[PDB]
DNA sequence: CCATGTCAAGCACTGGCGGTGATACCG
DNA sequence: CGGTATCACCGCCAGTGCTTGACATGG
């Protein structure tokens, strides 16, 4: 029964590029579903979850995604990558 | 074999018991997911999850 | 099915090396639990908790309480600032398109 | 041919993230 | 009073455990 709240447009924009680069790159990288969400601590239909934009991505996860597919956050998702940057400058200790 | 026995510890016993019976080491016969499946009550495909699982967590250790 | 996990030992340190620098700075950056909670749109029982050990932080609220605070993340949060870090590595290597 | 194994997608289910908000208490 | 403390309560969804339908392949 109750269904699953549908992520916004933008998540489904993202989880579609996230997809394509992963179809895109799986055989040369030698991935399936299951060994990405292995490298992730996670099991094969969460992995899937976000891939078909069922569930949402967030940093922690999109970035783990990038490194294991080879490519940056800002090739599917441009808004996480702004928000890793965000973060990014509370760690820079800066001048006196 | 104790070594290995302790080695499969670390694993539920259910991990332990699909790779024990996919390698033959509780009967003799190295059984197919299927039969490990109809052991366990769930499909071939749940058994090599699981087994998947289980052999990931013996080669990180 | 606690419907609340306790936190790491770590954990309760982050929080009390946050805690500790809230105390410190609050005068001269006139900040209240309160006035906090505001910038991070939440409410003050939320930053409590945070400054109590009662909830863990994550990577978000860390990165903002450092911006709130004047301070780098990793003056409270040395694990939480390595995990910031990792994940702009992904936003850095690799691109293309 | 098809038994055996592999992959990806869908769904019922739940731990615990990530808070809320009176209200009573402190200096 | 301005701040803080916690009690005291929990919606919600990200990830799980399993299934199903498609498909690849040595024998
Ligand atoms: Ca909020």
């Amino acid at each position: 029964s109750t269904k699953k709240k549908p992520l916004t447009q933008e998540q489904l924009e993202d989880a579609r590029r996230l997809k394509a680069i992963y179809e895109k790159k799986k055989n040369e990288l030698g991935l399936s579903q299951e060994s990405v969400a292995d490298k992730m601590g996670m099991g094969q239909s969460g992995v899937g979850a976000l891939f078909n934009g069922i569930n949402a991505l967030n940093a922690y996860n999109a970035a783990l995604l990038a490194k294991i597919l080879k490519v940056s956050v800002e090739e599917f998702s441009p808004s996480i990558a702004r928000e890793i940057y965000e973060m990014y400058e509370a760690v820079h200790h800066h001048h006196h | 074999s104790e070594e290995l026995e302790k080695a499969l510890s670390k694993l539920s016993e259910r991990e332990a018991m699909v790779l024990k019976l996919r390698k033959g080491l509780i009967d003799g016969r190295e059984h197919t997911l299927e039969e490990v499946g109809a052991y366990f009550g769930v499909t071939r495909e749940r058994i090599r999850q699981i087994e998947n699982k289980a052999l990931r967590k013996l080669k990180y250790h």
